């Protein structure tokens, strides 16, 4: 009963590990270097009027 | 063929605002005319002429207008461009940024009078560079060869060690298997970026043929315009005018642009990106174009011009409108500077774009054309798999790509960082790159055919 | 003419008419109040100023009397513990004078007072007749105890002396000096006017050498800065800043210290004008305040904004000038941020073109002609001094991050970075400054002195920030693995690392033995906590558990080698002796 | 005989285009294939490789003459044109033959003076037009036509007129439009009755 738990976690506990990183290396600094286009780009409408 | 008439002397100025001058009631004023302010307490102040309309001309002075009057000051014409006094004995001197000698020395007896924006060379008898400069450095000799006459810059930063590979590539310089005049601009530098400079080439004797140009932070920014004008055409004239192979470094480039912002948002002119201005194309080809060769001439000029890019971004206007004049260039980063790689080049966006002909058989040897596009290769997708081992793990990937990691390792470490002194020829590079690519089998270096891999692969 | 009239007020811009022999960047006085302004665009007979106070009530005809000056210092006796505004108005002696709490906004009160009389002395082989050039040490005032005002000529002029002052009591008006020319004779009293935008010439420049001992442990030993050099720190709101900034003060080996509070807060700066006045300086007899050798620039954000972008310069002039004199001056500029936000303003005013987030075209350049001002320089005249400019610039960017248009442009200039933090503060880590994100380019000149004088001291620091750099990458594998699967060798990095951040990185301000620990015992407790550390390499590759257990006694040597108080200074080197061979004993055990 | 540039040359009638223009490349003849009397953009950063495009197809397409307008490019790479073109021979008729007789180049570089910008693109297309008139199938490179367009807010900044979004006029994307409609496949004037066509392959440089 221990063992057939303990082998079903750890294969449930690296797809966890893995959602979480994927936010943290491909979608968190995606949206952070777009937001940061999002600012310089509004800097350059401001110059322009 | 000289102006022999007395220059006339004005005490008309009109109005001043900013760095601009408006003199008034001029006869027949000129465009880029150089003139000379005489302040009312004595100090004498240079400008150039930046638009005429009737009587009216607007100057600007180099040194700013900080003290101009208006009653008291007087202006006086120079009846001609700003042409330098130019010579073979400019040569093993230290300047200022202007045009003034600084190591308590004379002025120079001016074999010639140049003008300092010179005048474009004819695409017909221009020829293309195809000798090879051999730099002691892997990253430079190995993957991204310049050839003399060849524009390339160093693309860095703020912090990054772009000095000390700037003099190392001073003293390396040479013919693949007489010396290189090495014409410097120092400009918007600190007091110990300028030390470095001046006690590096004071080390290795080769002072007798440097023409450094130095021009501080305290020196005024209007200056710095005319500062790789003026080291331009000194190497103009040894390279095509006195038959001599010159070397010319700017940095920091950076310094030179925004020293041109504040001229452009001062004069109001329309902005481009970021507040440079829209002729920052044309002012920066107007000293990167000219360099290169010329048919029938023996001497020849190439640049290397630093720049540091602002917050690392490749995407800014000093290092994208550089990138579309010059030859391709060396990228020193910032993530391998970190891992205390002394030259922390990362060849992924570094390129040369006269390295094709400058490699071959008569050259340096066949496989330099080869091995050069496989390291690159090599590097491309082992980086693409580091960033999956840091997102998924270091044990799941595919086995192939565990060499991927083995040679990212032994890439960054053994292949391009070389030492301060150190300097490899282009044979002892590609002998150094074979043993890279011995790790990996026969069949996956996709990019070689399979004739120089029987000559090369099995060692 | 002498005088201007108004012609029109449109705001803080007066565009004054009957001005034709005005300079540009000329201050004037404008009204019957007479507000200071600055002359910034001349069309022909009438000059634009803007006017550095609030124009209300100014009519079209007031007179615009013009001085014929730039924005320049009054320098002279009277200025140590004085405290200027931006525009150097004595704080001070105008609440005394007007017996108000505001600034009255007309008041023309000098910068030092022309009633206090101070004890004048020639130089002595400085006869009558003699040439003298620009520079010259010329008298010497005895201000304090501490501070001996050398009163110098101006770089300007140069002549022969006709008349020298005998030995007395003068005040800062009477005449002190005739100097003959080709023309005409010059007379001049011991103050001299400088304007603060134009540098102070100078003999040579020299390259720096000598390290500043601030005090602290973390910034004499990693990251070091020198006199003559250019360090930066983040502002932010409670870190260590006015820790840092205060034992900058107190312990170090600086002559003078000027604070540049520019435009700063209400009561962050009255936080430091009440804490500064009552402040301590161990000097070689009794202990004296630190206001003897102290020059403060107060100035608020409720004050004029062109006083906020002058404040940085005033400063730095009162930097140069007693660089002049042979000290080794200290500038803390706190904060640049606030004096960047008066440069945006200035060019808003004046509807320039916004280069990079707001902030003008001129920005890099003012910052780059403001921190090349710093250096360990050869002073002119005969005398043949040395003297020296520190500058450490409070940085207060938004938020904690490190890019932005002031933060970025001020560490591409500055060579020190010590590099302060939050988080390190909140765990009570004092002093906080950070390691890994730190830095200091000045360790090669360094390294010429500490050949000549400490010799067994940068190996040392090379391996000790190897430890630290290893400790935080083994730090994360722990959460991850365990520490049963490390290895031996490494296990012993880790207690080493611990040891490093509580003995010698961790040092409390207000334990009295730690207030200014010199520099033998900063040799001194690295070579026994790495000494110690190399010796457990080969005993480890010769049982990490059992050294650990039995050394409780000779680690707790080590522990408590910061309580070696200051009426112990040779014994402190011979326990330093006698503790290292203990360790020596139990290496083969 | 003398024609104005800025004026379009007169034709009897155009035509739809129906046969391709081969430029050697793989993803260049299968995926997006191009036409002869088409328009062409190639936009990219440095580096990408918009000569290799340029002179691959300069080289090797199915044009019977070529023409090859630098309008605000290097200097090397005009210099690096007229070498490997003399000895790059072509077989049209069992003889061999140098592509550089079939070649004209109009180097305005970037060390040039820049309203000459705008006077090479509208040099070059006249040429263009000029040799579709004797029934040949000219193929233009325009290199860039993005210094073309800084050009034209250099001059305009100069006379204080009011800017477009990102500094260039209002009147670009009318210069833009008047210079890529100057190709076309279109059957010429004359007794005769041949047919020519002009292939506008242009360079943007963002
Ligand atoms: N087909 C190709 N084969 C090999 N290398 C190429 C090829 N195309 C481009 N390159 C490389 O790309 C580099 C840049 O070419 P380039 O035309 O100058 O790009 P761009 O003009 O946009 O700056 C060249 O120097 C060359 O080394
Ligand atoms: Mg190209």
């Amino acid at each position: 009963s221990l063992q057939t738990s303990f082998v079903t976690l750890d294969e449930a506990i690296k797809i966890t590990n893995r959602r979480v990183n994927a936010i943290e290396h491909v979608i968190i600094p995606r949206i952070e270097r777009t937001l940061a286009y999002i600012i310089t780009e509004l800097d350059e409408r401001e110059r322009e009027e | 063929n000289y102006l022999s008439q007395p220059r006339l002397t004005y005490k008309t100025v009109s109005g001043v605002n900013g760095p601009l001058v408006i003199l008034d009631h001029v006869k027949f004023p000129r465009y880029a005319e150089i003139v000379h302010l005489t302040l009312p307490d004595g100090t004498k102040r240079s400008g150039q002429v930046l638009e005429v309309s009737g009587s009216k001309a607007v100057v600007q002075v180099f040194e700013g207008t900080s003290g101009i009057d208006a009653k008291k000051t007087s202006c006086e014409f120079t009846g001609d461009i700003l042409r330098t006094p130019v010579s073979e004995d400019m040569l093993g001197r230290v300047f200022n940024g202007s045009g003034k000698p600084i190591d308590r020395g004379p002025v120079v007896l001016a074999e010639d009078f140049l003008d300092i924006m010179g005048q474009p060379i004819n695409p017909q008898c221009r020829i293309y560079p195809e000798e090879m400069i051999q730099t002691g450095i892997s990253a430079i000799d190995g993957m991204n060869s310049i050839a003399r006459g060849q524009k390339i810059p160093i693309f860095s930063a703020a912090g990054l060690p772009h000095n000390e590979i700037a003099a190392q590539i001073c003293r390396q310089a040479g013919l693949v298997k007489e010396n290189f005049a090495i014409v410097f601009a120092a400009m918007g530098v600190n007091m110990e970026t300028a030390r470095f400079f001046k006690s590096d080439f004071e080390e290795n004797g080769s002072m007798d043929n440097v023409c450094l140009f130095l021009n501080l932070a305290n020196d005024p920014t209007i200056e710095r315009i005319i500062t790789p004008r003026l080291a331009l055409t000194t190497a103009e004239f040894l390279a095509y005018q006195c038959e001599k192979h010159v070397l010319v470094i700017l940095t920091d480039m950076s310094s030179y642009a925004e020293a041109l912002r504040e001229v452009s948002a001062a004069r109001e002119e329309v902005p481009g990106r970021r507040g440079f201005p829209g002729y920052m194309y044309t002012d920066l080809a107007t000293i990167y174009e000219r360099a290169g060769r010329v048919e029938g001439r023996n001497g020849s000029i190439t640049q290397i011009p630093i720049l540091t890019m602002p917050n690392d971004d490749i995407t800014h206007p000093i290092p994208d409108l550089t990138g579309y004049i010059t030859e391709g260039q060396i990228y020193v980063d910032r993530q391998l500077h970190n891992r205390q790689i002394y030259p922390p080049i990362n060849v992924l966006p570094s390129l040369s774009r006269l390295m094709k002909s400058a490699i071959g058989e008569g050259m340096t040897r066949k496989d330099h054309a080869d091995v050069s596009n496989q390291l690159y290769a090599c590097y491309a997708i082992g980086k693409d798999v580091q960033a999956m081992k840091a997102v998924v793990g270091e044990e799941a990937l595919t086995s192939d790509d565990l060499l991927y990691l083995e040679f990212l390792q032994k890439f960054e470490r053994n292949f391009i960082a070389q030492g301060p002194y150190e300097n490899r020829t282009v044979y002892e590079t590609l002998d150094i790159g074979w043993q890279l690519l011995r790790i990996f089998p026969k069949e996956m270096l996709k990019r070689i055919p399979q004739s120089t891999l029987s000559e090369f692969y099995p060692r | 003419s002498t005088f201007g009239y108004v012609h029109g007020v449109s705001g803080p811009v007066v565009t004054a008419c009957d001005m034709a022999g005005a300079a540009m960047y000329e201050l004037v006085r404008v009204g019957h109040s007479e507000l200071v302004g600055e002359i910034i665009r001349l069309e022909g007979d009438m000059a634009t100023i803007q006017v550095y106070e609030e124009t209300s009530g100014v009519s079209v005809g007031d007179p615009v009397l013009r001085t014929g000056k730039p924005l320049s210092v009054e320098l002279g006796p009277g200025i140590m513990g004085a405290i200027f505004d931006g525009i150097q108005r004595p704080l001070s002696d105008i609440s005394s004078q007007t017996q108000s709490i505001y600034i009255p906004r007309g008041v023309n009160v000098s910068a030092l007072s022309r009633d206090v009389k101070w004890d004048f002395t020639p130089c002595k082989n400085l006869r009558v007749g003699s040439h003298i050039t620009g520079g010259d040490i010329y008298g010497i005032v005895n201000e304090n105890s501490l501070i001996k005002h050398k009163i110098m000529l101006p770089p300007r002029n140069r002549g022969t002396v006709t008349y020298i002052a005998p030995p007395g009591n003068y005040d800062t008006s009477d005449v002190v000096l005739e100097l003959e020319f080709e023309g005409i004779k010059e007379k001049f009293s011991m103050v001299q006017v400088w304007p603060v935008r134009q540098v102070r010439p100078v003999t040579e420049k020299l390259p720096a050498n000598h390290p500043l001992l601030t005090g602290q442990r973390v910034l004499d030993a990693l990251f070091p800065c020198v006199q003559g050099g250019t360090t930066a720190i983040p502002g932010a709101f409670g870190c260590g800043k006015t820790v840092i900034s205060q034992s900058l003060s107190k312990y170090s080996n600086s002559d003078v210290i000027i604070y540049v509070g520019c435009g700063e807060r209400g009561n962050e700066m009255s936080e430091v004008l009440r804490d500064f006045p009552e402040l301590t300086m161990e000097v070689d007899g009794k202990v004296e305040s630190i206001m003897k050798r102290t020059a403060l620039v107060a100035n608020t954000s409720n004050m004029p904004v062109a006083a906020r972008e002058a404040s940085i310069y005033t400063g730095i002039t009162l930097s140069e000038y007693f660089r002049d004199m042979g000290y080794h001056v200290s500038m803390m500029a706190d904060s640049t941020s606030r004096w960047a936000e008066a440069l945006r303003e200035i060019s808003g005013r004046l509807a320039e073109m916004p280069a990079d987030s707001g902030y003008p075209a001129y920005l890099g350049a003012r910052l780059a002609s403001f921190y090349e001002r710093a250096g360990r320089v050869k002073c002119l005249g005969n005398p043949e001094r040395e003297g020296s400019v520190s500058i450490v610039g409070a940085v207060s960017p938004p938020g904690g991050d490190f890019s932005d248009p002031v933060t970025s442009a001020t560490l591409g200039i500055v060579q020190v970075f010590w590099g302060l933090d939050k988080k390190l503060a909140q765990r009570k880590h004092f002093p906080s400054v950070n390691w890994l994100i730190s830095y200091s380019k000045y360790m090669r000149a360094l390294d010429e002195y500490y050949d000549k004088h400490f010799t067994e001291f940068v190996p040392l620091r090379t391996k000790a920030k190897e430890i630290l750099q290893e400790e935080e990458d083994l730090a994360e594998i722990v959460q991850l693995v365990g520490k049963a699967s490390l290895a031996e060798t490494d296990k012993i990095t880790l207690e080493v690392a611990k040891l490093i951040k509580d003995d010698f990185l961790q040092q409390n301000g207000y334990t009295p033995y730690d207030r200014f620990c010199p520099f033998y015992k900063t040799v001194g407790m690295l070579s026994n906590m790495i000494a110690f550390y190399d010796m457990a390499r080969r005993a480890v590759e010769t049982t990490w558990s059992i050294i650990r257990e039995h050394m409780g006694e000779i680690l707790y040597k080590l522990s408590s080698m910061k309580f070696k108080d200051p009426v112990k200074d040779g014994e402190a080197k011979i326990k330093a002796d006698y503790a290292q061979l203990l360790e020596d004993m139990q290496n083969a055990f």
